[PDB]
């Protein structure tokens, strides 16, 4: 199979800036006067839309801000200048042979000022505890950049079993990210401990952002 | 212009067969070069599945060859996908697409998939329709320093997706974050947060409204301060 | 003329 490797996997750019996304094929995709490399753009909740075909040809209706170039195994998609509407996932795709394959995708995200997360921790509600379950929730809202490390600590020790995280995609209005982390335990386990800490390490601070509560 | 539309069950049980239909409007299937099925997995990885060529011959992805079949119906102008012995790994968004000749260089043509359907989500699971348990998330044990206070609502163990979550029947729309559901042993769990001024809660009531259409469930939980 | 990949099944 021809394997397509895109670089980078994520790219944060400011409006008006130039963005360059690469696509490397595991073997040449050139043949008899054509390079069989196409590019697709995909916005969340939408199907992929053809942007460029045959390496450098723009599909009808696509603006000239997009340009494709390359041959052989190396291809690039360039966007200049970057506009708000360009935030999307971009994929290169080869039509040199079957099976047709796609690259994993490069997410083009908008750059904004660093923002520290607003962390909130929540003890299990009594309605859940009286039923025998215990979920402790931690919200890490509106931060930037996306990279964050969250750790749960029970009575001072790291806990990794029972932790489920969920992330939002970049907010369209403020360009920040938000995250939810839930530690689920049985009521019995929950009552064997007192201190519950949700700890986040983020680029905005040299010291971990910490939120805790004691069962009592 | 041409329009493609996928239709078929949104839920299939493991080891059963998934059958999807792609209806084409404004263009006959006998005119297109090839008609494809592509699927997208959570995480956004796109996997091409196979196609039916104008000659009615087909070609499949080697990974799916043992359990896939693509056929067409010239009269109803539709093509179909049949995937047997599905596993939970087959949960994905399914798309049909047209490969057509695009103008290239100096009076030449180049084939590319130029028109895709809207996509249809399929979940493969043996889970039963289960209503969610909605738990109010009140601040640790108080109010707090300065203006904003964050409240939450945990929607645990439901099936299938989706649930609709609002705050104060939609009146509260700013400062809301509803997170994508995650699987927790065959059932979904999702959470929602709302940030409001310290003046509104606990003085004013904040309520998360949760609707699970599949089970016809509607629950409203008032976030009440924790009685320690 | 038309451009179809050499490895396409129906080249």
């Amino acid at each position: 199979d021809i394997v397509l490797t895109q670089s980078p996997a994520s790219l944060a750019v400011s409006l008006g800036q130039r963005a360059t996304i690469s696509c490397k094929a595991s073997q040449g995709v050139d043949f008899d006067g054509a390079s069989f490399m196409n590019w697709y753009q995909q916005k969340p909740g939408q199907p992929p839309k053809l942007l460029i075909f045959a390496a450098s040809t723009l599909e009808s209706g696509i603006p000239a801000r997009f340009s494709g170039r390359g041959s052989g195994t190396d291809f690039t998609l360039n966007i200049h200048p970057v506009e708000e509407e360009d935030a999307a996932t971009y994929y290169c795709q080869q039509s040199h042979e079957d099976p047709l394959t796609f690259g994993a995708g490069t997410k083009l995200e908008l750059k904004r000022a660093d923002a520290a997360p607003t962390v909130s921790i929540f003890p299990p509600s009594s309605e859940q505890l009286t039923s025998g379950g215990a979920s402790v929730v931690c919200f890490l809202n509106n931060f930037y950049p996306k990279d964050i490390n969250v750790k749960w600590k029970i009575d001072g020790s790291e806990r990794q079993n029972g932790v489920l995280n969920s992330w939002t995609d970049q907010d369209s209005k403020d360009s920040t990210y938000s995250m939810s982390s839930t530690l689920t335990l049985t009521k019995d386990e929950y009552e064997r401990h007192n201190s519950y800490t949700c700890e986040a390490t983020h680029k905005t601070s040299t010291s971990p952002i910490v939120k805790s509560f004691n069962r009592a | 212009d041409v329009q493609l539309q996928q239709s078929g069950p949104d839920l299939v049980k493991p080891s059963q067969s998934l059958s999807l239909t792609c209806t084409v409007t404004g263009y006959s299937i006998t005119s297109g070069y090839s008609w494809h099925w592509i699927r997208q997995f959570p995480g956004n990885k796109l996997e091409w599945m196979g196609y039916i060529h104008y000659s009615a011959g087909t070609n499949y992805n080697p990974s799916l060859k043992s359990r896939i079949s693509i056929t067409r119906d010239t009269s109803k102008n539709q093509f179909f996908l049949q995937l047997n012995s599905v596993t939970t790994e087959d949960t994905a968004t399914y798309y049909c697409a047209r490969e057509e000749a695009m103008p290239y260089g100096n009076q030449a043509y180049y084939y590319a998939m130029d028109c895709w359907g809207q996509g249809t989500t399929v979940t493969v699971s043996s889970a039963k329709t289960t209503p969610p348990s909605v738990y109010p998330l009140a601040p640790g044990s108080a109010a707090q320093t300065n203006s904003m206070v964050t409240l939450g609502c945990l929607v645990k163990g439901y099936f299938p997706e989706p649930v609709t979550v609002t705050w104060n029947s939609g009146s509260l729309s700013s400062g809301v974050h509803t997170f994508p559901a995650v699987l927790q042993s065959d059932l979904y769990t999702l959470s929602s947060s709302v940030t409001v001024p310290s003046s509104p809660r606990p003085s004013e009531t904040v309520t998360c409204n949760v609707a699970h259409p599949a089970s016809s469930t509607k629950v409203d939980k008032k976030i009440v301060p924790r009685d320690c | 003329r038309i451009h179809i990949g050499p490895g396409r099944a129906f080249y």
